[PDB]
């Protein structure tokens, strides 16, 4: 291959950024899968996106990047697929999903379900295999559970479901519905948008939590009603306190573990809840920015005194366990590193500060400015 | 279409225990469109809400009784059933069945008929069903049911078509323990003859059901 | 529980004007509310569900009305035929609960205590007993005290009267007492006498008959 992007210059330090030579994976080096083909991600040049992960077009050029991940496969059901005219799942046939991202059209966990049928030659569906499932985040059509295992305590099964979408409803009205199920909290910690339809938590009634969302933020539509029926009592629900989580914002939560949050109290910490950060007392090595709670560069050096980082990203941060470079604090000195006018650099290795440059070809490990080098 | 009957027992011993079953004209107990419920109303008062059930397990009855209460649901005869035990003395009530629609109204909607219970001791009692003819422009015969337990008593004229102009007043706690009521029809004085009048009378906890035709006097 | 508290008890209006009920539910009901009416012998009908909405069809003119914790019921203009005793019944929480009630009596003219007096019998008294029961259709008001005479002077209590509820279609009532007695002491008098006291009279009327006869 002849070199992607540039190759290291010195002034940014960091193999950047255009042009020398060119790319392909068509065993030439020049540019660009012309009309014909993409591009993969390890500056080759291909032609049918490399299955996982998917197409892409920035600046009318078809670059080709990772899809990070799960990948997505939209699959349909129940009835029809898939599926086709089926009860609930089942028990089957819930195997039709392994890594669905998102379901088009409605899904059923009804109780002739987990009880087996018989009049069809289907086994109870397992608990355990209804985790199939996670893999999804979006439904068209609807969320209908009137059947839940009931050593179950969330809808966790169901707890990377980002979306409601519209787009049908149990009966002509209702996209979301889980009438009279045993568990305590919703566990729907990544569902913030309904697009449409309507939601009723009928006669759960061990089920705290899950009146504290204001619903109205998640519901794209205009006459969006969210009826909450015969449920657990507040009081019932002050009485334990599965109240939500001290830490969480007075937006709200849907368990209490702080996880199950809204928005947080304090400051988050990348899908939980927080005390406070880390920026301070080690641990990740942490710093935080508007309100989350990013940790810092594997290549900084933390402190009693100082903080640790400015900010993201490697250069900026308050010290370094592998030398410095300009700004960039380098993981590992370069060393036989071309090119740039075809140099292999070469660079290397003053104590206290930053790495220094060698003297032609030196593909061995050269010292410093004045000459004695590479014998 | 639908609709949900209250049958079984009239007495019931205290200490001992009330079972009672509801019953689904025009629809499938089994559906999750559904909660199908029991409310209660000691005579003289307010409704109490008992519990009910889905189509899968999920009852959820009322705190207030005690966990005395379950619920089930025959799916042959195509009912659903209350039990209450331990049966006291102020158990004793009306026992409605009923429908919620969840997707609908969220509410109550079809009731049965409604079926009395009394808790008690000793013990059942059919009546007599004595006439009333009159004795004097438009009259009045009647019925009287006399020496009967428990209270209700259900009367009737020409089989339900003489429903006009008749006042069945409320019951008789007559010493005797027994019960009894005043059952009256006003026709037109003339013809008495012709459009006859038996008293279609009935107690059914004890098994009587007579209709004594009110002959002239 | 989570008591409802219907208000006030008891309200007698008269035809067309407004009739106004209400709960104040304990804790918020949000909206989840919906009232009912008793009507005796039968029950509930629904009314309207959540504050708010009338079922179908009710009539118009049954109203209400109410978030939060205070809700209202609403008859617009009262029938006769709006006889019952009404209800709220909450659904956001269970336990479910219901109001108190609000019995709910229409008042009308004043009508006239038309007596009737039938004898006891032997398909009666045949057995060891019988009794002589007097009626008493199909006035208003409430109030009105009953006076009996068998063969002679007095009186006083052990022969029972049972009231109707106010009529469905007219809203007069409907009353009936029983002198009952052995077959031995309506038997050793001649001919018992009955007289009722009523205001729409002048005139304490007596009206009567000899076993017989
Ligand atoms: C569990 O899932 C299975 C699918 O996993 C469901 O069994 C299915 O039952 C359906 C009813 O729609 C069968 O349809 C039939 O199609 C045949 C030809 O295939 C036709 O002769 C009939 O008209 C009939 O309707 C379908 O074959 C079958 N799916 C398969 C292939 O297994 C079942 O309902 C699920 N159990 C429940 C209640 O969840
Ligand atoms: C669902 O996604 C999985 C990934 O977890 C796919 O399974 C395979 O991954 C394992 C090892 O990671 C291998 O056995 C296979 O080579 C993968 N299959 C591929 C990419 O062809 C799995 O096939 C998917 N399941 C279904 C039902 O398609
Ligand atoms: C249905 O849910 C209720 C609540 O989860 C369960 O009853 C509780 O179970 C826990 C287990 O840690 C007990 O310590 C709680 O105290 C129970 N709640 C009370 C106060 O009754 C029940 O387990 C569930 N149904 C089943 C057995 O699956
Ligand atoms: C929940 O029920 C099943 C038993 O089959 C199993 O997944 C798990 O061990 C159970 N026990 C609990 C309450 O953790």
């Amino acid at each position: 291959t002849c070199p992607p992007l540039m190759l290291y210059n010195p002034t940014t330090y960091q193999m950047d950024v255009n042009p020398e030579g060119k790319y392909s994976f068509g065993a030439t080096c020049v540019k660009k899968c012309p009309r014909n083909y993409v591009v993969t991600d390890h500056g080759s040049c291909v032609r049918a996106c490399g299955a996982d992960s998917y197409e892409m077009e920035e600046d009318g050029v078809r670059k080709c990047k990772k899809c990070e991940g799960p990948c997505r496969k939209v699959c349909n059901g129940i009835g029809i697929g898939e599926f086709k005219d089926s009860l609930s799942i089942n028990a089957t046939n819930i195997k039709h999903f392994k890594n669905c991202t998102s379901i088009s059209g409605d899904l059923h966990i009804l109780p002739v379900a987990f009880r087996g049928d018989s009049f069809t030659h289907t086994p109870p569906l397992d608990p355990q295999e209804l985790d199939i499932l996670k893999t999804v985040k979006e439904i068209t059509g609807f969320l209908l559970i009137q059947a839940w295992p009931e050593n179950r305590t969330d809808l966790h099964a169901f707890e990377n479901l980002e979306i409601i979408r519209g787009r049908t409803k149990q009966h002509g009205q209702f996209s979301l519905a889980v009438v009279s199920l045993n568990i305590t909290s919703l566990g729907l910690r990544s569902l913030k948008e309904i697009s449409d339809g309507d939601v009723i938590i009928s006669g759960n009634k061990n089920l705290c939590y899950a009146n504290t969302i204001n619903w109205k933020k998640l519901f794209g539509t205009s006459g969006q009603k969210t009826k909450i029926i015969s449920n657990r009592g507040e009081n019932s629900c002050k009485a334990t306190g599965q109240v939500c989580h001290a830490l969480c914002s007075p937006e709200g939560c849907w368990g209490p573990e702080p996880r199950d949050c809204v928005s947080c109290r304090n400051v988050s910490r990348g899908r939980e809840c927080v005390d406070k950060c880390n920026l301070l007392e080690g641990e990740p090595r942490e710093f935080v920015e508007n309100s989350e709670c990013i940790q810092c560069h594997p290549e900084c050096l933390p402190q009693a005194m100082n903080i640790t980082c400015t900010g993201r990203g490697p250069d900026n941060c308050i010290q370094c366990a592998h030398y410095i470079d300009g700004p960039h604090c380098v993981k590992t000195c370069p060393a036989g590193v071309m090119g740039e006018n075809n140099t292999l650099v070469w660079k290397y290795a003053d104590a206290g500060h930053v790495c220094h440059l060698c003297h032609p070809n030196c593909t061995y490990g050269c010292t410093g400015p004045g000459l004695e080098g590479c014998p | 279409q639908v609709q949900l009957q209250e049958s079984g027992p009239g007495l019931v011993k205290p200490s001992q225990t009330l079972s009672l079953t509801c019953t689904v004209s025009g629809g499938s107990i089994s559906s999750g469109d559904y909660y199908w419920s029991w409310i209660r109303q000691p005579p003289g008062k307010g409704l109490e809400w008992i519990g009910y059930i889905y189509y899968s397990g999920s009852t959820d009855y009322n705190p207030s009784l005690k966990s005395r209460v379950t619920m089930s649901v025959d799916t042959s005869k195509n009912q659903f059933s209350l039990k209450v035990n331990s049966v006291t003395a102020a158990d004793t009530a009306v026992y409605y069945c009923a429908r919620v629609s969840i997707f609908g109204v969220g509410t109550f909607d079809y009731w049965g008929q409604g079926t009395l219970v009394t808790v008690s001791s000793a013990s059942t009692k059919g009546p007599s069903v004595f006439p009333l003819a009159p004795s004097s422009g438009t009259a009045a015969l009647g019925c009287l049911v006399k020496d009967y337990f428990p209270e209700p008593v259900t009367v009737s004229w020409n089989s339900g078509a003489l429903t006009s102009g008749v006042h069945t007043f409320p019951a008789v706690l007559q010493s005797s323990g027994l019960y009894s009521l005043s059952s009256v029809v006003t026709v037109p004085s003339s013809s008495l003859g012709t459009q006859t009048y038996i008293c279609n009378v009935n107690h059914k906890p004890s098994n009587t059901k007579v209709d004594k035709k009110v002959e002239p006097k | 529980e989570i008591v409802m508290t219907q208000s006030p008890a008891t309200l007698s209006l008269s035809p067309g004007e407004r009739a106004t009920l209400s709960c104040r539910a304990s804790q918020s009901v949000s909206s989840y509310l919906a009232w009912y009416q008793q009507k005796p012998g039968q029950a509930p009908r629904l009314l309207i569900y959540d504050a708010s909405n009338r079922a179908t069809g009710i009539p118009a003119r049954f109203s209400g009305s109410g978030s939060g914790t205070d809700f209202t019921l609403t008859i617009s203009s009262l029938e006769p035929e709006d006889f019952a005793v009404y209800y709220c019944h909450q659904y956001g929480s269970t336990p479910l609960t219901f109001g108190g009630g609000t019995k709910a009596e229409i008042k009308r003219t004043v009508a006239a205590p038309s007596v009737f007096i039938f004898p006891p019998s032997d398909e009666q008294l045949k057995s060891g007993t019988a009794s002589v029961v007097c009626l008493l259709n199909n006035f208003y008001p409430r109030e009105a005290k009953v006076q009996w005479k068998v063969d002679n002077a007095l009186q006083s209590g052990n022969s029972q009267e049972s009231v109707t509820e106010q009529d469905s279609k007219d809203s007069t009532y409907s009353l009936s007492s029983t002198l009952t007695l052995s077959k031995a002491d309506y038997e050793k008098h001649k001919v018992y006498a009955c007289e009722v006291t009523h205001q729409g009279l002048s005139s304490p009327v007596t009206k009567s008959f000899n076993r017989g006869a």
